């Protein structure tokens, strides 16, 4: 734990990456999270929504 | 069957050609909700039930 | 655009709509901006026989 600095930065600039790379598998209200199943599934009236 | 004890039959192992349940106008009301109707040709599924 | 349709695919005029007549007769845009008007014409475009 001497070189506790750099890697508290490190690890916390790899958490903030896996967080945000994270946040695509939610479909935040949505039916899907994945577009390609929106697009193939919806007419754009809907999947605009 | 009556609406209490309504039939439900199972759908496998089967190509569905949905395009001529669209094109048909024997059908008052033909609403789909979680896809669309012009897709269904374009999608796989399993657990089909009718 | 003035035509003539049936009593039940009055509600097929209108955006976003899947239906017959909007599919291969009269097509609205999902961003249509007017008004849609509809009135009974059996006195006058029908015919007893």
């Amino acid at each position: 734990s001497a070189l506790g600095k750099l890697q508290d930065v490190v690890n916390q600039n790899a958490q903030a990456l896996n967080t945000l790379v994270k946040q695509l598998s939610s479909n935040f209200g949505a039916i899907s999270s994945v577009l390609n199943d929106i697009l193939s599934r919806l007419d754009p009236p809907e999947a605009e929504v | 069957a009556s609406v209490y004890a309504w039939n439900r039959k199972r759908i496998s192992n089967c190509v569905a050609d949905y395009s001529v349940l669209y094109n048909s106008a024997s059908f008052s009301t033909f609403k789909c909700y979680g896809v669309s109707p012009t897709k269904l040709n374009d999608l796989c599924f399993t657990n089909v039930y009718a | 655009d003035s035509f003539v349709i049936r009593g039940d695919e009055v509600r097929q005029i209108a955006p976003g709509q899947t239906g017959k007549i909007a599919d291969y007769n009269y097509k609205l845009p999902d961003d249509f901006t007017g008004c849609v008007i509809a009135w009974n014409s059996n006195n006058l475009d029908s015919k007893v026989g």
